[PDB]
């Protein structure tokens, strides 16, 4: 109704319908510490709304001046359960109450409370069919915005529905390959469907983010998704792919393939090698490369592994 | 010279391939307005530049714990946490608390403080674990008896009782959710305050462990994406319930070092996302929780004298980019100067400059020698000195228990 900045927005201690009820100021005591320096605006909504909350007013007055208290500050969380609390009293329709969600997440799509209160809807109203559309929407203003990707994988997993974000994850790797946000929604979608074990669709996996590393050979998010779903299965155990990887050195190299090729060999002489000795050195060198030149950022880590390498794979 | 001034570090610059996405061109964009700062102390010296501007920051805080514009109006569910950002970084840079603030900001967090256990963001709110985690740091960063006798701990266990789930989760607040970081306000605030039962924690361990996914860092929730924050949240609780190895700590320790950016020399949150000096904190923290978890494994390779990132630039970063010339700091050049970046920058610079390893000591201290700032605690993030003072005190306290829990089964009116 009548908005904040409204030239004709009324104080509530000047409204006529709430003349009944005594406002409640917040007490800081004598001499407050990080005391907030409010409008009188804000002061006089918070105002009402302690009263308003002291006396657990279900009213469709204090349902209203809600929506006022939010806009002063919609990371108020009491505010935003009381909301709710007042929605269900009220019997309040759902459908309205979503209609009022889409518009404030849109403006603040990166407050918690806001995506909160939506997934609350979404499990009352039990009707995700608004979601995958919406949050698509709120993603091209920021494709990594974090809440935003939590409520889809909430929205996809319980409502299972997986059917087509694989083929979304393709189209906005496209927009952006180096967006990790989809690299992770990639990896969640697949094992929670065939899983990584089907070797068919590991190979896929390992294909495509290969080609993946070949056009962008710098972007580390690829890098990242190739050693996660093969760490764990032991990365010496796939001769082909450490024969394509040093087939990247050289019009494709970048601290990343040396950084692998180490793990390769790390993994070597965990799984008991052959030439223990030539594997060691192997390692010990891109160690060394790696603190002393191409990742030097990192100078401590890699003399922390190549120490480790020596100090269980020597003499 | 400085680690971001060498000739070669101009080597360390973005190359995107030259294929441009979103994240390539706003990462360059970054890296130019970076340069530009390094650049200037490339330039220019003859005295010594890398100056940790104590003085302003110190006025910007002492300002700042007692009145705040309405700048400050969207933190208003949030005024304990503005009381630990002020406390931690007026501790760190070592000035003390007088006894007058002390005292009010103790009858602050009283009147913040639910009848039926935790902190509220604000008085009369309802109590949440993120400001109650806030609260209970504040308070032992003040460390008086006075100051500890303000939670009450009887209630403060009902409290996270209230949150506890059966899957070993905590939601943040009643009809709230849950995620990493609550599980750690839980765990920090219940072993400080000495109130851990033999089954607030069950499942906690699993559940955090569960939230670590294939990059090897921890999401809010099992599923997301790897970031910082998260990360530093969830290895922290596990410490505390002495659990880390629940993790694979491998693929943590090389997922956290990947986060260092090369040119810019601080951290970014997740990967391929733009560096911020909040992130000197919830990154460079880990190298130190990291560093106790394998050496309690007795590893061998250990460094004796540094984490296993690169303090240097960590501070040049810091020290050069993330200082505001009206006091506070930030997240980078020209970008979000609040009490929050003035707090993790600080507590970052100080995990940066103290490395301490059983009886091995040895500071790294970039710029003039008066930066340096007190230590924090890797796993709290208040000093080391008020974490034993609060523990000692707390541990002369049962834990509380409730008795009805214990006694016998009752189900007959008869036998009455
Ligand atoms: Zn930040």
């Amino acid at each position: 109704f009548l908005s904040l900045d409204s030239p004709t927005y009324v104080l509530y201690r000047d409204r006529a319908e709430w003349a009944d009820i005594d406002p409640v100021p917040q007490n800081d005591g004598p001499s407050p510490v990080v005391q907030i320096i409010y409008s009188e605006k804000f002061r006089d909504v918070y105002d009402y709304f302690r009263a308003v909350l002291q006396r657990d007013e279900r009213s469709e007055r204090a349902f209203k001046l809600t929506r006022d208290a939010i806009e002063l500050n919609a990371a108020n969380y009491t505010v935003w359960h009381f909301r709710r609390v007042l929605l269900r009293s009220l019997q309040k329709d759902l459908q309205e109450e979503m209609n009022y969600i889409i518009a404030i997440i849109e403006e603040q799509p990166k407050n918690y409370q806001v995506w909160h209160h939506r997934r609350v809807l979404v499990e009352w109203l039990k009707d995700p069919s608004q979601e995958l559309e919406f949050i698509a929407d709120i993603l091209n203003q920021d494709a990594k915005n974090y809440h935003a990707w939590q409520h889809r994988q909430w929205v996809i997993q319980e409502f299972r529905l997986w059917d087509n974000e694989l083929q979304y994850v393709d189209q906005l790797l496209k927009e952006d390959v180096r967006n990790n946000s989809v690299w992770n929604q990639r990896h969640f979608v697949i094992s929670n469907t065939t899983g990584y074990s089907d070797r068919a669709v590991l190979e896929r996996e390992v294909q495509y983010t290969l080609e993946m590393i070949k056009l962008v050979p710098h972007n580390e998010s690829a890098w990242n998704y190739l050693k996660g779903i093969l760490q764990d299965r032991g990365l010496s155990r796939y001769p082909n792919l450490l024969n394509q990887l040093l087939d990247l050195q050289p019009s494709h190299s970048s601290p990343y393939l040396i950084a692998f090729l180490v793990d390769i060999y790390e993994d070597m002489l965990e799984n008991q090698c052959d030439n223990k000795e030539d594997i060691l050195n192997k390692a010990l060198e891109l160690c060394e490369i790696l603190a002393k030149e191409k990742d030097t950022i990192r100078k401590e880590y890699w003399r922390y592994i190549g120490r480790s390498l020596q100090s269980k794979h020597s003499r | 010279p400085l680690y971001s001034l060498r000739p070669e570090h101009a080597r360390e610059r973005l190359q995107d391939d030259s294929v441009e996405t979103v994240t390539s061109i706003e990462q360059a964009k970054v890296e130019e307005k970076i340069q530009e700062v390094f650049s200037s102390y490339k330039f220019n010296h003859l005295v010594p530049r890398l100056v940790l501007q104590r003085e302003k920051h110190f006025h910007y805080l002492k300002r700042g714990l007692r009145q705040l514009t309405d700048a400050y109006e969207c933190l208003d569910a949030s005024r304990p946490w503005l009381c630990y950002w002020i406390l931690h970084s007026l501790e760190l840079l070592d000035e003390p608390i007088p006894q007058i603030v002390a005292t009010d900001v103790c009858q602050f967090l009283e009147l913040c403080q639910s009848p039926d256990g935790g902190f509220g963001g604000g008085p009369g709110q309802y109590p949440h674990l993120a400001p109650t985690y806030a609260a209970v740091n504040a308070l032992c960063i003040i460390g008086t008896e006075e100051a500890y006798n303000v939670i009450n701990r009887e209630k403060l266990l009902q409290y996270l009782y209230s949150l506890k789930q059966p899957d070993g989760s905590f939601l943040m607040h009643v009809g709230g959710e849950v995620d990493v970081r609550s599980a750690y306000c839980a765990a920090s605030v219940a072993s400080l305050t000495n109130i851990i039962t033999p089954d607030l924690f069950e499942g906690t361990a699993e559940w955090i462990a569960r939230c670590q996914n294939w990059e090897g860092g921890i999401g809010g929730v099992p599923g997301m994406e790897a970031h910082g924050g998260y990360t530093f949240c969830g290895l922290a609780a596990l410490v505390i319930l002495k659990k880390e190895r629940s993790l694979n700590l491998k693929s943590l320790l090389q997922w956290v070092t990947s986060r260092q950016m090369r040119f810019e020399g601080g951290f970014q949150g997740r990967c391929n996302k733009l560096v911020d000096g909040c992130y000197s904190f919830w990154q460079a923290g880990l190298l130190p929780l990291l560093h106790r978890a394998l050496h309690a494994q007795g590893d061998p390779a250990l460094s004796m004298s540094h984490w296993m990132f690169h303090q240097q630039a960590l501070q040049e970063y810091i020290l050069m980019c993330c200082q505001c010339p009206a006091g506070g700091l930030l997240d980078k050049p020209g970008k979000s100067r609040d009490f929050y970046h003035t707090c993790y920058c600080l507590s970052g610079l100080s995990i940066a400059q103290h490395f301490g390893s059983g009886a091995m000591l040895h500071d790294v201290v970039m710029g003039v020698p008066e930066n340096v700032l007190q230590p924090t605690h890797p796993v709290y993030n208040i000093g080391p000195d008020k974490v034993i003072q609060a523990t000692t005190h707390f541990l002369q306290k049962p834990v509380p228990g409730f008795e009805e829990c214990e006694d016998a089964v009752t189900s007959d009116p008869a036998t009455d």
